């Protein structure tokens, strides 16, 4: 029953703070190069690695103020909190490819409504 | 998909812990605990951000074990059916596409990809060719999928894709 | 009731009693020409 | 003794089995009812008179044991109870 | 705004008394100086003389609430 693509998520999820590839990637690496220091204190594991490694490869906007700017123009519209973090990630062309993208956008908004804000995502990139 | 929410967890202390450090010795212990780990009501927990508070630790009656109750805010990688995350290709085999979701690899198989996707094995690096090439999905390459099925193999999570589609993965 | 109804298909395959099996006793050729992955087709001279 | 025999089908043949298990996912092959998924509750043998509970229809309704057909959606948890590869997982 | 009784009641006394002789019996640092002892229950009694036990009694009241105090707060009886 679980389907984020019908937008619905158990009580105690639903209620969960969404997260970005680059904002993952800035406090692992915070976490990180806090670790490093301070001697005698056991270093990071292979989960650590290999998500680093992972969320390295997909830093759209390594500039926290880019983030903070881009998460305050998406958050003024009235879309879900899972409709933030999978658009914001994935960064596609126009608004016919993210209606394709999220069934739940089929119908939900403009094409040029959802068209100026890919241009302004793209724009906003690094 | 990671999200950063407070759970809480109990943690006994031997009295050998007592000390100065003791506040610091829970925070090692929580540490130490809640990282990397999976259970089948929040997911794979990745790493604790913060601690809010530690509890006040209730000696135990005929046990020198004090537990504390502390609750910390972390962040947890749970994937649900129907999400599409990015990932990098691991290898080709014939007998499918490896990935990898983060803390997670995925698979996809042959009869999901497209009847144009055959095969290459006598090539040193294998890789699915959509018939007439125009697009490489071999190792060291951003894909995306969307998860259709997860699975949980005790604390270790493995969902399944498919691929017949173009604008979300390679383009 | 056929017996595939009934019997469990490990047992089905390991006795040999699938359409496939069918198949590969009555057609001609050897066995493991027909259970080669890639089929066994004709060739002229030129290739 | 002659009383209290009642051979089988096997029998018959020398001289169809049901693994509907609960919290299951099993469609509607043949009838008017068709393409309608629903989750099994009862287990019986011939006549199951199964009562799924399909989606946008909060009653239940009943189909026999033959009316049935194990479905799941691509990419779910699935247990084989008899086949070649019989206790495995994927 | 605590209104239970200022006192150790024995019950309070002999239970932190043996609580703590059992910690200090599981290796655990002490709170005083050592003359040259090495029972845990004398270790415990000296302890609870010099008001130094790291212990704070949770008294439940008949309503639910409860009221934490501390050995080195409240006044002891013996």
């Amino acid at each position: 029953e679980e389907d984020a693509s019908q937008l619905i998520f158990p009580k105690e999820f639903e209620t969960a703070e969404t997260l970005l590839n680059s904002e993952v990637h800035m406090l692992l690496e915070h976490r990180k190069q806090q670790n490093e220091s301070a001697e005698d204190e056991q270093e990071l594991s292979e989960v650590f690695m290999k998500t680093l490694n992972y969320t390295a490869r997909f830093s759209r906007f390594k500039n926290r103020e880019t983030i903070a700017s881009v998460r305050s123009l998406l958050l003024q519209k009235k879309l879900h909190k899972f409709e933030l973090a999978c658009l914001a990630n994935l960064c596609p062309e126009t608004a016919e490819e993210s209606k394709a993208l999220i069934p739940s956008l089929e119908g939900r908004f403009e094409d040029e409504e959802l068209q100026q804000i890919l241009d302004d995502i793209q724009t906003k990139r690094s | 998909m990671f999200y950063h929410i407070s759970l809480e967890h109990e943690i006994l202390l031997h009295p050998r812990y007592f000390g100065p450090n003791l506040l610091n010795t829970v925070k090692q212990k929580l540490f130490t605990e809640v990282e990397g780990t999976c259970t089948g009501k929040y997911g794979f927990v990745i790493a604790v951000t913060t601690i809010d508070n530690i509890g006040a630790g209730v000696i135990q009656p005929g046990r020198g074990f004090v537990l504390y109750p502390v609750k910390y805010k972390a962040i947890v990688f749970r994937p649900f059916k129907g999400e599409v995350v990015d990932a990098v290709v691991t290898q080709v085999n014939k007998v499918g596409l490896f990935t990898e979701i983060g803390p997670m690899s995925c698979f996809i198989s042959r009869h999901s990809i497209p009847s144009e996707m055959e095969f290459d094995p006598n090539s040193n690096p294998p890789c699915y060719k959509t018939m007439d090439e125009d697009i490489v999905i071999q190792q060291d390459d951003e894909i995306r999928l969307k998860i259709v099925g997860t699975r949980v193999d005790k604390n270790d999570i493995f969902a399944i894709g498919s691929l017949m589609d173009d604008y979300l993965g390679l383009v | 009731r056929s017996i595939f109804e009934m019997y469990e298909p490990s047992e089905l395959e390991s006795s040999h009693l699938t359409d496939q099996d069918n198949e590969i006793r009555a057609t001609d050729l050897p066995e493991r020409f027909q259970l080669r992955s890639i089929p066994v087709k004709g060739a002229e001279d030129d290739e | 003794i002659t009383e209290g025999v009642k051979p089988t089908l096997s029998e018959l043949e020398k001289f169809r089995e049901h693994n509907f298990q609960p919290g299951d996912n099993v469609e509607v092959c043949e009838g008017e009812l068709i393409n309608l998924q629903g989750k099994i509750l009862s287990v019986d043998g011939n006549k199951i008179t199964i009562m799924p509970k399909h989606e946008d229809l909060k009653d239940m309704l009943e189909f026999p044991a033959q009316e049935l057909r194990k479905y799941f959606k691509m990419g779910d948890h699935v247990k084989v109870i008899a086949g070649r590869f019989e206790g495995d997982t994927g | 705004k605590r209104i239970t009784t200022p006192y150790m009641t024995k019950y309070e006394r002999a239970r932190v008394l043996g609580t703590r002789a059992l910690q200090i019996a599981m290796c655990a640092p002490v709170m005083v100086e050592l003359e040259g002892e090495t029972d845990p229950l004398l270790i415990a009694m000296k302890e609870l003389k010099a008001r130094k036990i790291p212990i704070i009694i949770r008294r439940y009241l008949p309503d639910g609430s409860y009221e934490d105090w501390g050995v080195d707060e409240l006044i002891i009886s013996d």
